[PDB]
């Protein structure tokens, strides 16, 4: 485990980490891998790492999702490792935030999870929250199950599941 | 233990 400051991401995608390229060759990443995340509080994490020119070598750039995921500020300090054997997953379930789905909501898959997730090859890990925006309400999402456990790519063939009971925030 | 309903296949 390489350690890293927290810093800002300049690309938005929940999945996307990124390093400087030779941050990259020195931990033999290549753009694409995923790599598995570690935080405060005991908090781990998976992402698709990308090279990023301005990103300074002791450094990663991560989004808000992701930091408030590994329950880490700006300027805080993460781990970083190659996490190869990351599969396809068979199934996954997901359940909204209580607080973000209050009252009358669309059907998730169609309105956030289809989007979010289609052609995206996202990485996730059980307990994760994530976020989707569906123009303009942003629902969070919790990771309750994944099949493979405890974490999975979610590919074409992968199952999502999103029925059940909204989550009590914290 | 873990009830998980009915689903989606994702496609492409």
């Amino acid at each position: 485990p390489n350690r890293l400051i927290v810093d800002e991401a300049i690309n938005e995608d929940n999945s996307v980490v990124s390093l400087s390229q030779p941050k990259m060759d020195e931990l033999q990443l290549f753009r694409g891998d995923t790599v598995l995340l570690k935080g405060k509080k005991r908090r781990e994490a998976v992402c698709i790492v990308l090279s990023d020119d301005t990103c300074s070598d002791e450094k990663i750039r991560m989004n808000r999702v992701v930091r408030n995921n590994l329950r880490v500020r700006l300027g805080d300090v993460i781990s970083i490792q190659p996490c190869p054997d990351v599969k396809y997953g068979k199934r996954i379930h997901v359940l909204p935030i209580d607080d973000t789905v209050e009252g009358i909501t669309g059907n998730l898959f169609e309105v956030y999870l289809k989007p979010y997730f289609l052609e995206a090859y996202r990485p996730i890990r059980k307990g994760d929250i994530f976020l989707v925006r569906g123009g303009m309400r942003a629902v969070e999402f919790k990771v309750v199950e994944t099949d493979p456990s405890p974490y999975c790519i979610v590919a074409p063939d992968t199952v999502i599941h999103c029925e059940g009971e909204p989550i009590k925030r914290e | 233990r873990h009830n998980w309903g009915q689903g989606f296949r994702l496609g492409d």
